[PDB]
């Protein structure tokens, strides 16, 4: 019933994938960013974090930064705290 | 250059296809978020291009 | 979308122009070909630079130009860093409603003006 | 219930499905081997 | 990849098209797009068409990666491949992955 | 092998930049002026015929030196290998290299290979 | 038998922000992956070394084999900043660690009083052959292999490394087999 | 008349349920992260013991 496996092979597969996209990224080229943010902005005047998180390589807190520098954060009051550009 | 200038108005009467493209801004949001892909792809191959101007 | 002109932000980018030098402690009027000049996006095509002038300039609602040459627009007050003792003085203006945005960047960093300020008579209390 | 009522309940029950991909479990014959301390 | 500009096929395409240009036969942006066309067509091409089995061996110098894209200048090297084999003092080696 | 893959992405390429041609409007006879164009280098620069061809801590300078010119690197007539990389290696100062598709030009002669491996200490 | 010194790895702060990409590019030698790691890995073959640039102006100095190695070592690379144009200094080149290794020439099993007692020792045989001994009055780890190569490691001075040798040879000494 | 077996198989037909819920709520949280589960880790041996 009991085998001696060293590394779980579901632990080693999720390795491979782990190393391969190191977590997130760094903290850089913000205006750069910004412009492709605009582009989403265009699509979607309101914009899911989550997906804004699927298009940057940046990690989430640096994302944050950038995106509540563009706009307030609305919840809109469906949740996921839509970001919209700000009036000003 | 006035044919020249002339296709530029058939690029403005492509320009006014393109208000219609105004009015468009879900199949195009998917369009458009291949085209932030690109955009990102883009980026990348410029910074490509640079690598191989040093080996150039 | 409306209409968009070359980059997408590019006033954006002259906004934050702008804004660095104030911070920075050198303060010049500029007229949008120098801050065009300054973000390198001068070569934007002339129909692009008459679209920035035309919409994105008229679209910011606090923007001020004093005549040939663009001011400071967020703050209309320059970032002067002194005469805090003073502001305080006029207890109904109250320190003319000063936002903690506007500070820590007017010339130094907060922190350094806070330990001035604790000497001083002056007090902070942020609500 | 050790002869057929347990191959029963155990052969004739719902299909395990887990789902991107989908995973199926699906159960085969019991077997009982002799007691064992 | 606009990796495959800077080589005897890829030189010889844009001195030609900067020609034309001076003559007024045809005009940049075009020429642009020309050379995204050869990106597409030249990768595809040397990934699906000709392959070649060999063995070798180096001596390093300098090294660099970046954007993903390793280059490398080795001196006093020898590169044989089947039959062939070459005496080189002085070789670049550009890699993408 | 070779002149012909270089026909054969010749063509290929032609033929794919014909429809930009024509789309930005331009006669078909500036697309044949191109090709020859193209074809003409190759034949003058002459490096193979082909079928186209057929027709205290601040005095840190003190004692200097410990590194080199970076001239040495670049001769504009260099050997150049373009190639993909699988994997680069390297322990201490061993460095083993898994190359793949690669053209190089040495010794004035062309060659080409699907795979490369080689060793080399720094 | 003298334990001869292995690595020195020591920390000098240049003093100055520096951009990363622009010394990857011209530095010969030198490999910049953000991915992978935040600091240039620059390499000097006259003494050898690897040493890690960071970002910050924080100057990590690995593989010398010497106390005079690292500091000349780590000058170079200040003085290849110079070279580049960033403004150079040299602070406090502190050493970290000095990994030793020797001897003792002889067999060594020291499992009959482990059994009794292994308050400083922690051997598994599964995670390494070698016993852990943590030595706590000069702080030292040393690890006695079973042929009795002994490794000592996390010295911060030449001294430690000596005098841990010679308090761990009597206990080998007895267990000699 | 009930004997041993017919009053076995009622309390061991919805053990034999529960494991197989249970099965499905582990691998379920192991297939979200992508893991991929192990159904040998996954059955509890002691819901029906």
């Amino acid at each position: 019933t009991n085998y001696k496996p060293v590394a779980n092979h579901q632990y080693n597969i999720e390795y491979e994938r782990k190393k391969k996209e190191d977590g997130k990224r760094a903290r850089a080229d913000k205006q750069h960013v910004l412009d492709m943010l605009f582009s989403a902005f265009e699509k979607h005047q309101y914009y899911n974090l989550k997906d804004l998180v699927d298009i940057t390589k940046q990690p989430v807190v640096y994302l944050k930064e950038i995106l509540k520098e563009i706009g307030v954060q609305n919840v809109k009051g469906i949740h996921k705290n839509t970001w919209e550009l700000k009036p000003e | 250059a006035q044919l020249k200038f002339f296709e530029q108005l058939d690029q403005i009467e492509k320009q006014r296809k393109d208000e219609q493209e105004r009015e468009i801004l879900q199949l195009r949001l998917k369009q458009k978020a291949k085209e932030m892909q690109q955009q990102e792809l883009a980026q990348m191959r410029q910074r490509d291009a640079n690598l191989t101007a040093l080996a150039a | 979308s409306g209409s968009s002109g070359y980059k997408f932000g590019v006033l954006a980018k002259i906004v934050n122009y702008m804004k660095t030098r104030h911070q920075r402690g050198d303060t010049h009027p500029l007229t949008l070909d120098e801050i065009l000049d300054e973000t390198q996006h001068l070569d934007i095509g002339l129909k692009q630079k008459q679209w920035l002038m035309t919409e994105a300039l008229v679209n910011n609602p606090k923007i001020e130009v004093i005549d040939g040459k663009y001011a400071f627009k967020p703050k209309y007050n320059v970032r002067d860093k002194k005469a805090l003792l003073r502001l305080l003085d006029q207890h109904d203006q109250r320190g003319l409603g000063g936002i903690l945005l506007e500070d820590i960047e007017e010339a130094l960093p907060n922190s350094q003006k806070a330990v001035k300020a604790l000497g001083d008579q002056i007090l902070f209390v942020n609500r | 219930f050790i002869q057929m009522s347990v191959q029963r309940i155990v052969e004739d029950a719902p299909p395990i499905d887990l789902q991107p991909p989908r995973y199926l479990l699906k159960f085969e014959q019991i077997y009982l081997s002799k007691p064992t301390h | 990849y606009q990796l495959y500009r800077n080589t005897t096929l890829g030189n010889s395409l844009q001195e030609s098209l900067d020609e034309l240009i001076q003559s007024q036969q045809i005009t940049p942006q075009l020429a642009l797009q020309v050379l995204l066309q050869f990106d597409k067509a030249i990768n595809a091409a040397l990934a699906q068409r000709v392959r070649n089995r060999v063995n070798f061996r180096g001596s390093l110098n300098t090294y660099r990666f970046c954007d993903n894209v390793w280059t490398f200048v080795l001196n006093d090297v020898e590169f044989r491949e089947v039959t062939e084999l070459i005496k080189v003092d002085k070789v670049k080696i550009v890699a993408c992955d | 092998t070779v002149p012909k893959l270089y026909r054969s992405v010749i063509e290929d390429v032609i033929n794919d930049v014909r429809d930009i041609f024509l789309d930005d409007g331009v006669d078909e006879q500036v697309l044949m002026e191109l090709k020859t164009l193209w074809e003409n280098k190759l034949m003058q620069s002459r490096a193979v015929d082909g079928f186209h061809s057929e027709e205290e801590e601040e005095p840190l300078n003190s004692e200097d030196d410990v590194s080199d010119e970076e001239g040495q690197e670049l001769f504009d007539t260099e050997n150049v290998v373009v190639c993909q990389y699988d994997k680069i290696h390297r322990s201490k100062n061993k460095w083993k290299f898994h190359l793949k598709d690669g053209i190089m030009n040495l010794n004035g002669r062309d060659y080409i290979f699907s795979k490369a491996i080689g060793d080399a200490e720094w | 038998i003298v334990p001869q010194l292995q690595n020195i790895v020591s920390t000098v702060n240049l003093g100055c922000k520096l951009d990363l990409k622009t010394i990857a590019l011209r530095a010969r030698n030198a490999e910049y992956n953000p991915k992978r790691f935040a600091a240039v890995i620059m390499r000097i073959r006259e003494p050898r070394t690897t040493a890690l640039i960071f970002s910050s102006g924080k100057m990590v100095c690995t593989g010398a084999k010497s106390e005079e190695q690292s500091r000349l070592a780590a000058r170079k690379y200040a003085r290849v900043v110079q070279k580049l144009g960033f403004p150079a200094k040299f602070l406090d080149f502190k050493i970290q660690n000095m990994v030793g290794s020797c001897d003792v020439k002889f067999p060594i099993r020291l499992e009959g009083l482990v059994l009794t007692h292994q308050q400083f020792s922690s051997y598994e045989p599964e995670l390494f052959p070698g016993l852990i001994y943590r030595m706590i009055k000069p702080r030292i780890v040393l690890l006695i292999f079973v042929s009795g190569k002994v490794v000592l490691t996390g010295a911060k001075v030449r001294a430690e490394i000596y005098e841990a040798f010679e308090n761990i040879y009597p206990i080998l000494k007895g267990f000699r087999k | 008349l009930d004997l041993a077996g017919p009053l076995l198989a009622f309390l061991f037909r919805g053990m034999f349920k529960n494991l197989l819920k249970e099965v499905r709520i582990y691998a379920q949280k192991f297939i979200d992260r992508g893991k991929d589960f192990n159904l040998e880790l996954a059955i509890k041996t002691r819901i029906i013991s």
